[PDB]
């Protein structure tokens, strides 16, 4: 939405139907940045899924301030069940989670009235306290299924190698430089699609041609000869020797190049 | 094309139209002009024995290349040569084109080994009508006797039976 | 009519100078010029 900023007109009024201000009154909901090992963000970033299914619950026990994950059953086996929610801070300062939202565009001391300002509906979702990372339990039965994942992250090799040829080496060159082979595809044929069109202009008659000259130039006073030609269809040996009879062209001015009428017909 | 014909290395048209964008018809024009200019000048100036150099036919020499195409054995390739060496007597495909003459030999001889290649595999790798290929090995069937190396049936190594009837 | 044997068939083969230096045999292009047919003198020292 490309929009002019440093609108003194009130033009956000009639462009804008929402409060170009921002919405404050949800910044008091507590917010924990929680950063997630590699699996885990996987499945829970990804848009085809979170349609608002439960992931787990939270176990917060006083005596030690020890916040542990609880997953459901539901989503694998492989991963753990039991995570460790650690506090790598316990009071974060300065940190907000601020929405941004496209809106209606339907219905010293000096300034300039155009600053480039892209307008957003943005509001604070909350106030973020908890700075947290998981990490699986040491206990839990599947974190040697983590320790392996992590392990295969390192493993496996995300690149084959180059592929060689087995068949025998003159049908590879079969298709290479001198080849029988002509070319089937279509790809860049310019002059297979130009030199099938072929403008074929008869010899209709003097007074017909230089009558539909002169309404071509009651039509336009200046013409090409290209736009001309394919105005009228007729040969530019026998347009030429019309339109120096009854037109003249121009060398020097700002239409130069162009034929436009006599000044004598000029008036007619 | 010249040049190509000179070393004794000589490719085809077809060949020299895939590489350049060149009307046959000039081409043809061009080819014979430039070969009356360069037999001009060398009876101007020194003067060159041609012993089939110039040679319109020239069908001895595309057989490698073509065999190379197709990825076949040396003793097709040689086989295929005796072929086409003996094809010129026979006065039936005597007006061939020696592209043709060259891919119905190969046809004939990849017959002869077995080699497990169709002959529209051949039509595809070098573009000579799979029907046109059909007849001339159609009308090569009848000097089954001439054609094969008489050596090569004499050790063993391929028999006439081997090739299909028409 | 000079006789020479291809690099790896060592079949002995004639040719003239006309023919394009190849193996009848194996079509390798490298082939070996014969041995001299003259005997040759070493003194044993
Ligand atoms: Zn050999």
């Amino acid at each position: 939405e490309v929009f002019d900023g440093n609108d003194i007109e009130n033009n956000e009024t009639k462009v804008y139907e929402e409060s170009l201000d921002l919405d404050l009154e949800r910044s008091n909901r507590q917010v924990w940045l929680v950063r997630l090992p590699m699996f885990l963000a996987e499945k829970w970033r990804d848009r085809n899924n979170l349609h608002g299914q439960e992931l787990g619950k939270i176990r917060i026990n006083k005596d030690g301030s020890k916040i542990t994950l609880l997953l459901n059953e539901n989503d694998n086996d492989s991963i753990p069940h039991e995570y460790d929610l650690e506090l790598t801070k316990k009071v974060v300062e300065n940190e907000y989670v601020f929405t941004e939202q496209n809106l209606k565009k339907y219905q010293r001391d000096r300034y300039i009235p155009y600053v480039k300002t892209i307008p957003k509906k943005t509001a604070i979702v909350g106030t973020v306290c908890h700075e947290c990372q998981v990490m699986p339990s040491m206990n839990d039965p599947n974190y040697h299924k983590i320790v392996e994942q992590r392990r295969n992250i390192v493993k496996l090799n995300n690149k084959e190698r180059i592929t060689t040829l087995d068949e025998t080496v003159g049908v590879t060159m079969s298709h290479t430089g001198m080849s029988m082979r002509s070319d089937n595809s279509n790809f860049l044929k310019v002059g297979r699609e130009k030199a099938k069109s072929n403008i074929k202009s008869i010899r209709m008659p003097k007074k017909e041609i230089l009558d539909y000259l002169f309404k071509l130039f009651d039509e336009y006073d200046y013409w090409s000869l290209k736009g001309l030609k394919e105005r009228t269809r007729q040969p530019e040996a026998h347009l030429k020797e019309c339109l120096d009879k009854v037109a003249t062209l121009v060398k020097k001015g700002p239409y130069a190049f162009k034929y436009t009428l006599r000044p004598e017909y000029k008036k007619l | 094309l010249i040049g190509c014909r000179r070393a004794e290395v000589a490719r085809t048209f077809k060949e020299i139209q895939s590489l350049i964008h060149v009307k046959t018809k000039e081409f043809g024009k061009t080819l014979n002009i430039m070969k009356n200019i360069l037999r001009g000048k060398s009876e101007d100036g020194f003067l060159k024995i041609d012993t089939d150099n110039m040679s319109g036919a020239q069908n001895l020499t595309y057989i490698p290349r073509f065999c190379s195409h197709l990825g076949l054995p040396m003793q097709v390739t040689t086989s295929a040569e005796y072929t086409a060496k003996k094809c010129k007597e026979i006065k039936e495909i005597a007006g061939k084109s020696p592209i043709t003459i060259a891919v119905v030999s190969i046809y004939l001889n990849i017959l002869l080994f077995q080699i497990p290649i169709t002959a529209a595999k051949v039509g595809q790798t070098l573009q000579v009508t799979e029907g046109t290929i059909k007849s001339g090995y159609k009308i090569l069937y009848e000097h089954r006797d001439k054609l094969v190396d008489p050596q090569l049936i004499a050790n063993g190594v391929v028999s006439l039976d081997n090739l299909p009837g028409v | 009519t000079l006789k020479y044997i291809c690099a790896e068939c060592s079949s002995k083969l004639s040719l003239s100078r006309t023919d394009a230096v190849r193996c009848k045999d194996c079509g390798h292009r490298i082939l070996l010029k014969a041995r001299t047919k003259r005997l040759v003198q070493f003194e044993a020292r």
